[PDB]
């Protein structure tokens, strides 16, 4: 597309730049052009790619659960008809979400995922998959709500399944997986008892790993066990 | 409270 | 352009929401929209226009100076040479800042100023003209910078005219304006004299009014007021 | 520091 006369090494150093500078949509656009070169991401890239992607989504889900909490207010006994503009206008921001996680699943497919065979990358992925089918669950309604669910599942538990084999229960993505797994058993799904099973059993597995790991790593890991523990109690 | 996924 | 199938009554109802939803960029397409109807603006309706355009440029100016800082620790010496990147980011933004401006310059001049008969209006209209020649000048280097700032402090200066013939020294236009002059005289014209005496005069003034005033009045003045204080702090 | 302007 647009960034195709841009070189991929140039591509990256301006997705730090844009980082730096708060421009996500931006940095999403820089690193959308380094994953269209066709070379496999390494471990620094995977990650500006989430940050960017996850940024413009974040900002788009804030937007849209403001103006779908004006809407349901619109539509409460006593409340008076102001026309279609709220509806409008939730339709335009949740369309856009929806083009963002559309653009991140094909990167996704095509062609990220087939190439990625570490189980680093591949599990970084499947959990980017999951992520953005949970995010276009959080606003569908209608036909295809089920399989959007079953979609964000399917990747999900490819990832659970790749992380227990391949990484120590201490690893940062195998967490972070687990943790929003369970954050789309306790949101999405409607099974708060398997989200807090997968925490809990998240929680101790890694516990009873930091005696394995070096400062610097036990202060990663440790990071992420605190948030299944905030969300534990939040849940319970 | 919503649940908190994993951060950047 | 693609708002000119929208109802009036429609955008401005949208800008209302985009700025609940912190969407600054929708809200001022919003904004822009209803001005580009070529009807006169409401006081409220001036300030939506207002805050949409300074939240989308603030956020530019923001990233601007983050860019700006990295190309210029880029230049020197000892740092190793990186390439064009840099440059072509900063300039990328600065592009962007100035297509902001040019939007806001052009609607002031076909037709908000040319329109606006009430002090209240052509002060707000005119002030605006000087904040957004004012921006541009932080950015401008070559051959029209002198012009650029010729072009705010001529705006700022009919705006000023007007308000100490029209309005109270309490106003909050006023007080608003004031201000804004002073930064330009500090920070852009080179004249941290003039900055220091405009904010002393204007707060003195103020001050001696305020008991003119209701208690929601007195709250609004005096908030733009401390404004003045901490700049005088900061300067002097 | 830079210098306040009016805000919103
Ligand atoms: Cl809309
Ligand atoms: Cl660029
Ligand atoms: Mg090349
Ligand atoms: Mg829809
Ligand atoms: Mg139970
Ligand atoms: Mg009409
Ligand atoms: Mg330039
Ligand atoms: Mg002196």
């Amino acid at each position: 597309g647009a960034m195709g006369s841009m070189e991929r090494a140039s591509l990256i150093q301006k997705a730090k730049l844009a980082e730096q500078a708060e421009r996500y949509e931006d940095m999403a656009a820089f690193m959308k052009g380094a994953v269209e070169k066709g070379e496999e991401l390494s471990c620094e890239e995977r990650n500006l790619l989430s940050v960017a992607y996850k940024n413009v989504v974040g900002g788009q889900r804030a937007a849209w659960r403001v103006l779908s909490s004006i809407e349901q207010k619109s539509n409460e006994e006593g409340s008076e008809e102001k026309g279609p503009e709220v509806r409008e206008y939730r339709e335009k921001v949740e369309t856009e979400l929806q083009g963002v996680c559309d653009t991140v699943l094909g990167l996704l497919d095509s062609h990220l995922i087939k190439e990625a065979g570490d189980a680093e990358s591949r599990v970084f992925y499947l959990k980017m998959k999951g992520d953005y089918y949970r995010y276009l669950a959080e606003v569908a309604t209608g036909d295809d709500k089920k399989r959007i669910i079953d979609s964000a599942r399917s990747a999900y538990q490819e990832a659970m399944d790749i992380s227990k084999k391949e990484m120590p229960p201490t690893n940062p993505i195998r967490l972070g997986l687990a943790l929003n797994f369970s954050v789309f058993h306790y949101e999405i799904a409607n099974s708060p008892e398997e989200a807090i099973s997968l925490a809990k059993t998240t929680f101790d597995e890694a516990m009873a790993d930091l005696h394995t790991l070096s400062e610097d790593s036990y202060k990663d890991s440790t990071l992420i066990m605190q948030l299944l523990r905030d969300n534990l109690t939040l849940w319970t | 409270q919503r649940s908190t996924s994993t951060p950047n």
